[PDB]
RNA sequence: UGCUGUGAGGCAUGCUGGAGGUAUCAGAAGUGCGAAUGCUGACAUAAGUAACGAUAAAGCGGGUGAAAAGCCCGCUCGCCGGAAGACCAAGGGUUCCUGUCCAACGUUAAUCGGGGCAGGGUGAGUCGACCCCUAAGGCGAGGCCGAAAGGCGUAGUCGAUGGGAAACAGGUUAAUAUUCCUGUACUUGGUGUUACUGCGAAGGGGGGACGGAGAAGGCUAUGUUGGCCGGGCGACGGUUGUCCCGGUUUAAGCGUGUAGGCUGGUUUUCCAGGCAAAUCCGGAAAAUCAAGGCUGAGGCGUGAUGACGAGGCACUACGGUGCUGAAGCAACAAAUGCCCUGCUUCCAGGAAAAGCCUCUAAGCAUCAGGUAACAUCAAAUCGUACCCCAAACCGACACA
RNA sequence: UGGAGGACCGAACCGACUAAUGUUGAAAAAUUAGCGGAUGACUUGUGGCUGGGGGUGAAAGGCCAAUCAAACCGGGAGAU
RNA sequence: UAAGGUGAUAUGAACCGUUAUAACCGGCGAUUUCCGAAUGGGGAAACCCAGUGUGUUUCGACACACUAUCAUUAACUGAAUCCAUAGGUUAAUGAGGCGAACCGGGGGAACUGAAACAUCUAAGUACCCCGAGGAAAAGAAAUCAACCGAGAUUCCCCCAGUAGCGGCGAGCGAACGGGGAGCAGCCCAGAGCCUGAAUCAGUGUGUGUGUUAGUGGAAGCGUCUGGAAAGGCGCGCGAUACAGGGUGACAGCCCCGUACACAAAAAUGCACAUGCUGUGAGCUCGAUGAGUAGGGCGGGACACGUGGUAUCCUGUCUGA
């Protein structure tokens, strides 16, 4: 795999109560990734740039929202959630 | 600049665009988590790219 | 909008966990505190049996933190009634603090040893001590016998350590409950606990608990540093001699000698390229270190892990051959070595540069030379304070990020509050564009403080700035007394008398928290200026320095300058913090010059000279608060460029001190257990097997064998004459293995007969002085190769490979190759043992 | 408002307005409106009139609130229950959940909402799509035909509504879960090692592979009762008993091969029908034994010393968490579901192709490739919220 | 014994014979109470095909997007 | 070219720049995701699935390139079938789709008018299809004229609503000739003498003239009313510039321009002039477009409706 491609895939690291949630039980980090990001790309990614090691990515599809704008109707940009499961021997 | 790189061979534009790219990769996850102030250097950093791709080209190429 | 973020995701989070700890902790102090209005029988019969109850209770299994609400008040009391102090809430908060792995945060004034009288009590009721560090002897001396009426009426023995105090007395300060010192005499006298020739010989206990007491200093800057390694007299160095005699054979143009060489390398114009990068990257010319007369000739490249203590020594010859020249780098006059410093002309007869550099130097030509010195007992000291059970440190108002505490080694920052409202008065800071229009502001405004009432601190980095802003001080005309970070007693007569009205102090390089500015005077230290107090003098010293005290805090309290910033904001907030100790008035302002140390971290030209557009204004204007916001983002850049150097030299001082606790692990391991006969048994037949598995091939024919090498090995180092080739060709009824138990069998029976004609015990004393002599010698070879290998990695992992594991998988195996020959030579030299024989 | 001309009109001026207008004499018209069931915009009338959208129905107390019949909590009452419950497909696309607001929307008020604003939410080797394969049919290299555009169509290539490999139980979120966690699995490829070896198709054969109706045998889901376990002796007469209430659950997978259904089996020799070849199928002739094979619900064992389990004890920023957790069986009834794509029976005589198994041709034969075991790797991409007899789909509406 | 039938009764489902309401309706064809078929010439889901001087029609000039004794849209066209 | 900027709603924040790598404008380049003729196969456009060849790296995979069809040419192969052909494979070049009107061709209405309607008219109009260029078509007499002559085609005005055609109804409607815009003639059907001699096309260079940024560009003050002067009043000045627009009311002299005078590193339009390449001039002797002209049958176009109907085109049979 290519690095620098690997170096445009992590977009925005993504932090809510689910996202809390989910790495107090199962340790897996929240990431907005590149829309057309696959879990091998993900993995490698995270692996190279974080220096961890991945168990496996889920990956999910955010549909954008449609918002009225001073009665001006637009729609927000679909984007990429992926859950990282980093592994247990790991810890933080 | 475009004339100190200009000046550099052909692996160390590779190296600089390497390096650029990593730097880019580390302001954006530090802009992505609301913690970058100095907001002008992602564009800073994204036309130093540009730069180096495009003497690449023109070192490739011609 | 949206998105709210990560930043306000941890200032949110960290908020609400120090809140709620604090709920719970402010409901313990509520339970413990309720109501105390009188309080009778100190501790005779009562409070002083509580010890032998709680340890009784811990006896049955009960938690210690179950006698935290009990025992703390048994503390409490106390202060009460032997030193008249009570214990205030945010006390009794530190010493919960302290009690577990976190970080104690409390100005000085609010009972900082008073607070740390609590964890000491608590971590000493197991009966293994309490190790107290202060940076002198002389408060470790004072608060252990401060602490000795304390702990002597609750029944806790106080054990001071002091640099030269005896070994037995040293045990005796160690297996006390409570043991004050510093920290490099409790370090040394580890590294003497591990250069004892028995257990007994120790001073020290198990290590229980660590209370820091100043985390600034210690956990961060001084983390790495060893004052004990290695004491030589040298005695000798002339086997270097025999290792940079084979380079005079070789030209400079090839072959081992050459300037790097890097294919081609330079011009034919002076090629002593001195930025010297030490690489060679031919890779052709790297084979006349190799055999024709002999060393790192059995086989073994210059790329192997086994051999690179040669490797920084014939390095070292070369970096001092072509590059270092005779006369002008350097000069040898009657044997003395000089540095002729090239650049400001000075020959530099006191300084020499050390890793072998000088010691190559004094190989080169006929100069007498100090020896190869081997490491013998290092330790770092973040990970020696790792190495104890439980781990708690206290400062002051300079407490550092709560992230960055819990990855040094598990420190939680919870903010203790003062319990006093603060009022310090934090004004705004203030910059000039040149060092005299500040300092003048500065003059202006130490002559109007002085004017009324007001105590004032100056604070700088160093004793030149401080000779300076005192001479520009008596242009102005006052009194001031330097703070030498030298003189400890003269610091306290200082800073004890500092708080007078009218009483300005210049401080130098502050290192943490200061001795207690008493505000007003100091009363206490008044009537200890009384050569017989009597009752009549108290009281009116006392009422004279409640006037001065009111007239103070009516003043404005204490005023801090600050006539730089430094490079991080922790000696910043510390030279702050001085003013408005529990809850008192006090202001703080601090001053910045664009000729500072503080604008050298910029190094950009188009906006240092932006910065000259905006005009002079000196006073009255609006000027820029954008200079203050680069300031502010500089300090906080430089901040974190300080952490990244510091982790990166703490990975270093992890995996070194890691591979030194495998070797302490199995030198406990090895020294510790009774009847050794068996574990030197069993070390033997490995050994025998592992030897004969080098030599012979396991499960091979009859012609693979190694005969006659297995033999001169075997009579070299092992003492033992086979006729091997014999008892091959001799018995064809053999077989297999047979001849591993034939030489096991044989060494055996020579180390019974040894063995019963020396005695038992003596040959288990032998084993175990042997097994020493051994393990120190390969151990400190070890020790050796790995400063080498931390040193000399320039090499080795380039080309997409990363050393720190390329150095492990190496030093991993210079750690296997020497533990077997560690145990190859301990069976060797005790089947080497001749002892009359009948 | 005043004056004046026969009239279309004209002149002057008060007030508003805040930047253009134009004498006279000529010239050119998009040059004069009350009508055309004229066109557009605005506003009346009927008139504060009909109506407020199923006659399933409400009453009270408390809460918040500026304000409570409608919102929230509780106690009653009533309605549906082959539905007015639950899960999906089609269709819709954020209506989902949380905070907040009540201008507009809601046939009333609204603190409420499928409304405004912000935030969060959709996690798959096994589910579906994609993918392999075809039906009706579409396009269709060449080809044939046609003034031109184009029309039909061969090889082919698309086309599900059909055929093809594999995951269940428990727990959790405010919002997803066969996707996450725990436990126990299974499937298909790649690579490597080992052992054995005749492998190979765009061909041949089998199989996939199929109708309606009826019947009654074995079962199961499921239900009832008893036993057991836990709790109760009860506002008003009686209620320590043949009494009252609740629980009595457990899968995929692996092993065993049962009720049932189908069929004789094995070996040798021969024939060229299967476009060529075939050891496979088809056919023929012997010998031998008569019991061999395929299929198959359910049960049983295991999965499971687990999970679940009424309840209890500790906390509990009252929303929950940690630990514990008794019994956890038997009989009877029983499907439209399973054996069953079976059996009988009728006439109207009831898809194709691929995956799968086997046979060889060309070709390669110590290679290759195949077979079996073990180890390793991979299973990508897209969908997953929510409504789905409905206020969210089709009907202009929160539509009988 | 057997279980045949464009067999019988009757829910789903399909349909639409009578009456009442509705007629600016809850609904541009429905509701309520009854009614006919309900194993067949049945019904229904998904996809496909047939095009207007045409289709399709168990045939009413019925249906072909709430339009049909020649659909709808644009043009000749400002037909007359 | 420049002291200001980072397009707008649209502020804010973070920055860059000020004598020339801020920004802006122009020339030439670079990158140019996916769909779309879409071109690797498919498809419900912006999606799914490949093959082949390179070249990497830990061996998990990756990156790049090519792969549609048709036409012509070449090469190699290659049936029934002997030669051969058909076919197949590969390579090279060209094409494909879009575009408002104009243009040429292949088809071609009906309402309507005739006061009905069928010949006719509407009308070769609308529309459909094909094909191309900046224009297309046409074009150098087998033409007109009238015994005198003109000398290719196209377009404008008269001829002229004339001669005619016509259910002689509604309607349709020339030509001869004259005045004008513009003007240009050649080649093959074939040999020899002479050659590359005229002409044309490509190509490069130079000059000229533009285009695509740009530069300079005149001359006014006081007072009154007024929120504000450009207005009223007073006295001046420029003009090869009193075209226009803006500035707090109506400005020649406040600003941008305007008349005028200049300017291109690079690309490029058009002219010449020059060089090269392809191409051949002139002279003599020839030769003079056959299923064609014309005819019979049936239609159509000529203003001309078959009429006494010339002429042109031909579906069919013929035929100098
Ligand atoms: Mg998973
Ligand atoms: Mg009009
Ligand atoms: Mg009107
Ligand atoms: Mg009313
Ligand atoms: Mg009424
Ligand atoms: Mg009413
Ligand atoms: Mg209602
Ligand atoms: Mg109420
Ligand atoms: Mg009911
Ligand atoms: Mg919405
Ligand atoms: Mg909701
Ligand atoms: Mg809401
Ligand atoms: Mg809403
Ligand atoms: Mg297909
Ligand atoms: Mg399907
Ligand atoms: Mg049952
Ligand atoms: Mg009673
Ligand atoms: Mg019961
Ligand atoms: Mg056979
Ligand atoms: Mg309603
Ligand atoms: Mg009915
Ligand atoms: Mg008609
Ligand atoms: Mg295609
Ligand atoms: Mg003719």
């Amino acid at each position: 795999i290519r690095e620098e491609r690997l170096l445009k895939v992590l977009r925005a690291p993504h932090v809510s109560e689910k996202a809390s949630t989910a790495m107090e039980k199962s340790n897996t980090i929240v990431l907005k990734v590149a829309k057309d990001a696959t879990k091998a790309e993900i993995k490698a990614a995270v692996q190279k740039l974080f220096e961890v090691e991945v168990e496996v990515v889920n990956t999910l599809v955010v549909k954008g929202k449609v918002k009225r704008h001073g009665q001006r109707i637009g729609r927000r940009s679909d984007w990429k959630k992926a859950y990282v499961t980093l592994k247990e021997g790991q810890n933080l | 600049k475009a004339k100190e790189l200009r000046e550099k061979s052909v692996e160390e534009l590779n190296t600089e665009l390497l390096n650029l790219l990593r730097e880019q990769f580390n302001l954006r996850m530090q802009a992505a988590s609301g913690q970058l102030q100095q907001s002008h250097l992602l564009k800073q950093v994204r036309r130093d790219v540009a730069r180096v791709k495009t003497l690449l080209n023109e070192k490739a190429g011609a | 909008q949206g998105h709210m973020m990560l930043i306000k995701l941890l200032t949110k989070v960290f908020g609400c966990r120090n809140d709620r700890t604090l709920r719970r902790m402010r409901k313990v102090v509520n339970i413990i505190n309720a109501m105390e209005p009188e309080m009778e029988k100190l501790s005779d019969e009562e409070l002083k049996g509580k010890t032998a109850e709680f340890r009784a209770r811990l006896e049955k299994g009960e938690v210690l933190e179950n006698l935290i609400p009990e025992a703390f008040a048994v503390v409490r009391e106390a202060s009460k009634r032997v030193f008249g102090m009570r214990h205030f809430d945010v006390q009794l908060l530190g010493g919960m603090v302290l009690n577990e792995r976190c970080i104690a945060e409390m100005r000085t004034g609010e009972g900082k040893t008073l607070t740390a009288t609590l964890p000491a009590y608590l971590n000493a009721l197991t009966g293994k001590g309490v190790h107290v560090v202060t940076v002198n002897d002389y408060l470790a001396q004072r608060d252990a016998e401060n602490n000795r009426p304390l702990f002597e009426f609750l029944g806790l023995t106080v054990g001071i350590n002091l640099p030269g105090m005896p070994a037995p007395a040293k045990r005796e300060a160690y297996a006390a409950d409570i043991t004050y010192g510093t920290n490099n005499e409790y370090g040394f006298d580890y590294l003497r606990d591990n250069m004892a020739f028995s257990p007994e010989e120790r001073v020290q206990r198990k290590l229980h608990y660590a209370l820091v007491d100043e985390v600034d200093s210690i956990l961060i800057d001084e983390a790495r540093t060893p004052l004990i390694i290695s004491g030589p007299a040298e005695d000798s160095s002339e086997m270097y001699k025999r290792v940079n005699k084979i380079i005079p054979h070789l030209i400079r143009q090839e072959k081992e000698d050459s300037e790097t060489f890097q294919g081609e390398g330079h011009f034919s114009v002076d090629e002593k390229s001195r930025q010297v990068n030490l690489t060679e990257r031919g890779l052709v010319l790297i084979e006349e270190l190799l055999v024709k007369e002999g060393i790192m000739d059995e086989g073994e490249s210059l790329y192997s892990p086994a051999n690179i203590m040669l490797m920084h020594h014939v390095t070292a010859a070369l970096r001092a051959h072509a590059l270092f020249t005779r006369d002008v780098d350097y000069i040898v006059k009657d044997g003395e070595v000089i540095i002729v410093d090239e650049h400001t002309g000075r020959t530099m007869q006191g300084r020499r540069w050390s890793d072998g550099l000088h010691q190559a130097v004094e190989a080169k030509e006929g100069v007498q030379i100090q020896n190869e010195n081997q490491t013998l007992a290092s330790i770092t000291f973040q990970n020696y304070f790792r190495l104890y059970e439980k781990l708690a440190g206290m400062t002051g108002t300079a407490d550092t990020e709560a992230f960055e505490f819990s990855s040094i080694y598990k420190l939680d920052t919870v903010v203790v509050p003062t319990n006093r409202p603060m009022i310090r008065k934090d004004l705004p800071d203030l910059v000039y564009m040149t060092e005299a229009e500040k300092i003048q502001a500065i003059i202006e405004d130490i002559k109007e403080r002085t004017a009324k009432g007001q105590p004032v601190l100056v604070g700088t980095i160093s004793i030149e700035k401080s000779e300076l802003v005192s001479n520009e001080l008596t242009k102005a005309g006052i009194k001031h007394n330097v703070l030498n970070a030298k003189f400890h007693a003269n610091e306290a007569a200082i800073v004890a008398q500092a708080g007078y009205p009218a009483a300005v102090t210049i401080a130098t390089n502050m290192a943490g928290r200061g001795t207690d500015i008493v505000l007003g005077g100091s009363w206490q230290a008044e009537v200890a200026a009384l050569e017989n107090p009597t009752a009549e003098q108290i009281e009116k010293i006392k009422a004279d320095w409640q006037v001065r005290h009111d007239a103070v805090l009516e003043a404005g309290g204490l005023h801090i300058i600050g006539t730089e910033r430094h490079e991080s904001r922790r000696i910043d907030n510390q030279l702050r913090g001085r003013s408005g100790r529990q809850g008192d008035a006090g202001s703080s302002r601090f001053y910045l010059s664009m000729e500072d140390a503080l604008m050298r971290i910029f190094a950009s030209d188009r906006v240092s000279g932006m910065m000259r557009k905006l005009g002079m204004k000196p006073g009255e204007a609006i000027e820029h608060p954008w200079v203050t916001k680069a300031i502010a983002n500089a300090q906080r850049k430089v901040e974190s460029r300080n952490f990244d150097i510091r982790k990166q030299l703490l990975e270093y001082d992890d995996v070194a001190n890691d591979q030194r606790r495998a070797i302490y692990s199995q030198r406990n391991e090895l020294l510790d257990v009774s009847d050794v006969s068996e574990t030197i048994n069993s070390i033997r037949e490995d050994v025998f097997k592992a030897t004969i598995d080098a030599y012979i091939p396991p499960q091979s024919l009859e012609e693979m064998w190694d005969i006659p090498g297995l033999q001169e090995r075997l009579k070299n180092d092992f003492d033992l004459d086979l006729p091997i080739a014999e008892w091959l060709d001799k018995e064809p009824e053999l077989h297999e293995e047979t001849l591993r138990e034939r030489i096991l069998a044989q060494s055996i029976e020579v180390y019974q007969r040894k063995e019963e004609v020396v005695g038992a015990e003596m040959m288990r004393h032998f084993e175990k002085g042997v097994m020493l002599q051994t393990l120190d010698s390969l151990w400190k070879e070890h020790l050796a190769a790995m400063d080498y290998l931390r040193q000399g990695i320039h090499l080795r992992g380039y080309a997409q490979k990363d050393p720190k594991q390329e150095y492990k998988r190496e030093s991993f195996s210079m750690f296997a190759a020497m533990l077997e020959s560690l145990k190859y030579e301990v069976i060797s030299t005790l089947s080497k043992v001749q002892v009359r024989m009948p």
